[PDB]
Parts: C-alpha cells; structure tokens; sequence
C-alpha cells in the first residue's frame, strides 16, 4: 500500500497508489468508478476492504532561464507537484 | 446636492439588492465556467 | 394446503422485459434511487 | 459568492488579491 | 407421482399498472452521486 505499483484485482490491469478508502461498497459491488467512468476504488478479493486507486504523480517540467547569452544557470519548475514528491 | 447624494446612495443600495436577488444577472461568467468544464468533461469522456 | 386441498390468499404479477435505455441515479452510498425511461 | 487524465489547469498570473 | 387438478375456476387474465418497478443493477460496478 501507498506505493506506486502495478495492481491486479482479478485480471484488472493498472498502475497506481493503493490507499485505504472510506467509501461504502455494496456486498455484490466489486470495483467503483468516478465521474470519468474510470477505475477509482477497488475492493480486495481476499480481505473485504475499500481502497482508493489513484495513478502515480505526473506533471510538466518547465525550465526557467535567462538567455544563454547571459548565463547557463536554469531553474526547473514541476507543475502541480508537492515538493515532497520528487 | 443633498437630493443627488440621496439618489446616488439609494441607487447603489438597489444595485446590491438586484445583484443579490436575480440569479441570471451573472450569466456570462457562469457560461464561461460551464463551457470550459463541459469541454474538458467531453474530452475526457471521449477516452471511453 | 390440505384441509382435499385449499389455497390461501395470494396473487402474483408477470411482466416482460424489453430493450430500452434508462438514466440511473446513484446516491452517495451507491444505491439507485431513481430512474428515467428515455422513451416514455 | 454568486459565481461557482493528462489534463492540467494552470493558475492565473494575477491572484484575485492583486485584481482587487 | 402427479395428480390432475380440475377444481379450477376459469377466469380471463386481468391487468394492472406496473408504475416504476422492475429496475435492477445492470452490473457490479460501484458508482456514487452520478447519473449514468
Ligand atoms: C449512507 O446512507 C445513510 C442512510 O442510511 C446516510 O445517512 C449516509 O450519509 C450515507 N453515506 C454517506 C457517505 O453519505
């Protein structure tokens, strides 16, 4: 749990962070879906618990620089990423 | 001067009331927000 | 029920399914609370 | 008050405090 | 073993309104606060 891993819940391919969830599934319901109709919460087949299944951190790397005619130092910005995730 | 000042004050109070009561006064900004949201939602839904 | 044979108060209904599209509304817990028949 | 993946939303350069 | 039953009272079938009954969960996928 809490690690970017490849998860398999009865042939369910995917990759993401498996975190405990507070949602309340119905007994027959196996895996949930979000507004986008994508896999969001999955119930473990062996032990019955509700787990969120977010995807791993992604973003966009932007580079801040003065002109090379001035200097070669750059600063890198990771868009939409908490500083503890790099 | 006093009449004009009183008229201005009353008008500005009525402006606040009219903005507070009528819901469709700010339709343009809400349309902007809704258009952006629905475009993103449609593009996401196209994945399925 | 044998007293010959006797039947108590009972009634049942038989309806046949058809292919049509519904709009299902799931609540916060995930329970269907309402539906709309798109061809009614 | 009256106004309410692979896709990212970028923040505006001018915060609402600066506009105010 | 089986016994013929002839004490039946003949009657044409009746009819009634279904209203909004007969809706079932189409699949096992969980969904919350959505309209699908
Ligand atoms: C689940 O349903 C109960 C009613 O039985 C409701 O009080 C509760 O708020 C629902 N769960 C959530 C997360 O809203």
């Amino acid at each position: 749990k809490n690690k970017c891993v490849n998860f398999n819940f009865n042939g369910l391919k995917g990759t993401g962070v498996l975190t405990e969830s507070n949602k309340k599934f119905l007994p027959f319901q196996q895996f949930g879906r979000d507004i986008a109709d994508t896999t969001d919460a999955v119930r473990d087949p062996q032990t019955l618990e509700i787990l969120d299944i977010t995807p791993c951190s992604f973003g966009g790397v932007s580079v801040i620089t003065p002109g090379t005619n001035t200097s070669n130092q750059v600063a890198v910005l990771y868009q939409g990423v908490n500083c503890t995730e790099v | 001067q006093k009449l004009i000042a009183n008229q201005f004050n009353s008008a500005i109070g009525k402006i606040q009331d009219s903005l507070s009561s009528t819901p469709s006064a700010l339709g343009k900004l809400q349309d902007v927000v809704n258009h952006n949201a629905q475009a993103l939602n449609t593009l996401v839904k196209q994945l399925s | 029920h044998r007293s010959g044979w006797t039947a108590g108060a009972a009634a049942y209904y038989v309806g046949y399914l058809q292919p049509r599209t519904f709009l299902l509304k799931y609540n916060e817990n995930g329970t269907i609370t309402d539906a709309v028949d798109c061809a009614l | 008050n009256k106004v309410t993946k692979g896709l990212t939303v970028l923040p505006p350069l001018l915060t609402d405090e600066m506009i105010a | 073993q089986c016994v013929n039953l002839t004490t039946r009272t003949q009657l044409p079938p009746a009819y009634t309104n279904s209203f909004t009954r007969g809706v079932y969960y189409p699949d096992k996928v969980f969904r919350s606060s959505v309209l699908h």
